[PDB]
């Protein structure tokens, strides 16, 4: 009866440049209960070998996780983080905006 | 200025009468031990190089205590269930924060003990380490029992005794850290033009960006501080201004790793 | 060095 809705940021570790390898982070926070499903998408298609930090919660009790994967940003490739949580009636997909 | 903390979580499952107990330990907000009841042979594991010098007996003892606490969370989840008349077979979380803050002399500044249920404040030890604060009625029944039994004397002995001592061992086995925000403003034509002040690659995470030449109230656009994943953090703060009168506002960054606040723009 | 709880909730 008291869930908390995840909050998602998708952003590169290093400044984005087309053609140069980098790390793309999806950072999900502010959620409870701790169970969560997280997916990173390249052009809609699941990226395998995504690495994910272990269960942690912050000083306000809410949980968080950092997903991340290698990637080489291009003009046309879209990257996303789709997140399923019982707070939400259905998965939320957040698309990477390279200026944020 | 230092700290030790254990963060504990138990989570109840449908059917499986036993919850999942995870326990993480931090020194200076950095992970160094972790316990997860879902491992095949559950045990505390080092999370940082400097823990691997602690010998077999350390791990045995602390693992045994992890298991004790796990049992304690079992019982307390089970009871909470009755306190709040919650249905059987649901999913429920009990969490505890505990530990101590040391000043720059390695003396105790403050001891901490808090419990939350379903991610809500349940009960907490006041900074006096003698009395308690209860969030709702359930928790006051708790409070009442504990203050009748003097449990606070137990937790006070831990926070003033072993938490400080062992933190000292840990610090010795670890003498200061910080990285400063490399920063810059970006330009983004709204329909008018957005100015995003950027702060990158800093540690620790605490930071203040603001715009200005009077303190720029709001229409502030900011993101929660986020980890680059290399050990550093990022944050930006933007403001929408129309054209040409960029060169009238100011971005300033406040970070303890800076010789002085940065004053930025273009 | 972990805290060991006293009275349960």
């Amino acid at each position: 009866m008291i869930q908390k809705t995840p909050q998602i940021q998708v952003y590169s570790r290093h400044p984005p440049e087309n053609g140069k390898p980098n790390i793309l982070n999806c950072y999900v926070t502010q959620f409870h209960p701790p169970h969560i499903e997280i997916q990173m998408l390249k052009n809609g298609k699941k990226i395998p070998k995504v690495e994910m930090s272990d269960m942690s919660f912050s000083k306000d009790w809410s949980f968080y996780i950092l997903a991340h994967t290698e990637f080489t940003p291009t003009e046309t490739d879209t990257y996303a983080c789709r997140v399923k949580h019982d707070s939400m009636a259905e998965p939320k997909t957040v698309y990477w905006d390279r200026d944020m | 200025p230092h700290s030790m903390r254990y963060f504990e979580t138990a989570v109840s499952r449908p059917g499986l009468e036993e919850p999942r107990y995870i326990s993480v330990g931090y020194v200076d907000n950095k992970e160094f031990v972790r316990f997860d009841s879902d491992a095949e042979n559950p045990r505390y594991e080092p999370r940082a190089p400097w823990m691997e010098q602690e010998g077999p007996e350390y791990w045995e003892r602390e693992t045994q205590k992890a298991k004790g606490q796990e049992q304690w969370f079992r019982v307390s989840l089970r009871n909470l269930l009755g306190y709040y008349n919650q249905s059987a077979g649901g999913s429920h979380t009990l969490q505890q924060m505990s530990g101590c803050d040391l000043g720059s002399d390695w003396r105790l500044l403050r001891g901490y003990l808090q419990f939350a249920y379903e991610g809500r404040d349940y009960i907490a030890l006041n900074e006096d380490l003698k009395t308690w604060t209860a969030a709702d009625m359930a928790a006051q029944i708790t409070r009442r029992k504990w203050e009748q039994s003097g449990a606070a004397e137990h937790y006070k002995a831990y926070l003033e005794g072993e938490c400080v001592e062992w933190l000292h061992r840990y610090l010795k086995n670890g003498l200061l850290r910080t990285d400063s925000p490399k920063a810059h403003v970006t330009h983004h034509p709204r329909s008018e033009v957005t100015l995003r002040c950027w702060a990158l690659g800093f540690y620790p995470a605490d930071i203040t960006l603001t715009w200005q030449g009077e303190e720029l109230t709001q229409d502030m656009e900011l993101v929660e501080t986020r980890p680059a994943g290399d050990g550093t953090f990022q944050k930006w703060a933007s403001v929408v201004v129309p054209l040409g009168k960029e060169q009238n506002y100011t971005c300033r960054v406040y970070h303890e790793g800076l010789p002085e606040p940065l004053t930025l723009r273009w | 060095y972990q805290l060991e709880n006293y009275c349960g909730l």
